[PDB]
């Protein structure tokens, strides 16, 4: 069984709206975070044993984010979360995201959009840091004058750069492997956990519609 | 030494080499290459007979 606490308080400023959310779970709430329980503890592995993900502990989540619109052309999304999930086998994390996206409307129907991200997660049994930045600009059309109007076809380019120093130890069964399914370091006795250090660029076209 | 005909043993036989109509045996496991926490088999085995 668990609990799950949460406050929402939506200001309305600049046409646009923010909200500024405090979440705390307790016990099986904890698991997936958003207000289902999971309270047996159990998963099956990749040949379909049963293994302990036990959820006993307690997530904090304190969320702020909204939509302004500066001027007659410049709208802009932003996001700012700290969620830490502490657990008794210490299989917990610490998680840190910012970010913005702001877009620029030349026409009613043609803008640029740009998008920078920043994810920081901790692990919590081995205490290493997994950071990542991520930049992609794209040229949409849109059915409308709002970062809200859909029918919309992009093109863009993203560039994301990463640094991980942990990652989970899902090689072989629960069977075979003692640490399956926890937080190991990237260099753990020779395996090679996470998508390590590097940076990577892609580019293409996309449609997004809710009607 | 050299017996033509039976030879009886009423106690305990004990001999390094036997020569005919018996089940000789052998039996390996094959070489585990291992990373992190999980190892696999690779490796190569080899068994003799010998023409004795």
């Amino acid at each position: 069984d668990g609990w799950l606490f949460t406050a929402e308080h939506t200001q309305s400023v600049l046409k646009g709206f923010n909200k500024f959310v405090v979440q705390y779970a307790t016990d099986s709430m904890t698991s997936q975070g958003k207000g289902l329980s999971q309270g047996s503890g159990v998963a099956f592995d990749n040949e379909k044993f049963a293994y302990n993900i036990n959820n006993n502990g307690h997530m904090l989540r304190i969320l702020d984010h909204g939509a302004i619109s500066m001027g007659d052309n410049w709208d802009m999304m932003y996001v700012g979360m700290y969620q830490d999930i502490n657990w008794d086998n210490d299989n917990g994390t610490k998680w840190w995201t910012v970010g913005i996206r702001p877009m620029y409307k030349w026409t009613p129907i043609m803008s640029t959009v740009m998008e920078i991200g920043y994810d920081n997660v901790e692990s919590q049994r081995t205490g290493d840091k997994n950071n990542q930045y991520k930049i992609t600009l794209a040229q949409q059309w849109q059915a409308g004058d709002s970062i809200w109007s859909r029918p919309a076809i992009r093109v863009f380019a993203t560039y994301a750069k990463w640094d991980e120093k942990w990652g989970y130890d899902y090689n072989g069964d629960s069977k075979v492997n003692p640490n399956y399914g926890k937080a190991v370091p990237a260099d753990f006795n020779g395996g090679s956990f996470g998508r390590g250090d590097s940076d990577e660029w892609t580019f293409g076209a996309q449609m997004e519609i809710w009607w | 030494v050299t017996i033509a005909e039976n030879c009886t043993i009423n106690g305990t036989l004990r001999a390094e080499k036997i020569v005919g109509d018996i089940v000789k045996a052998a039996s390996a496991a094959f070489p585990r290459q291992r990373e992190s926490s999980v190892d696999w088999p690779s490796g190569t085995r080899t068994v003799t007979v010998t023409d004795d």
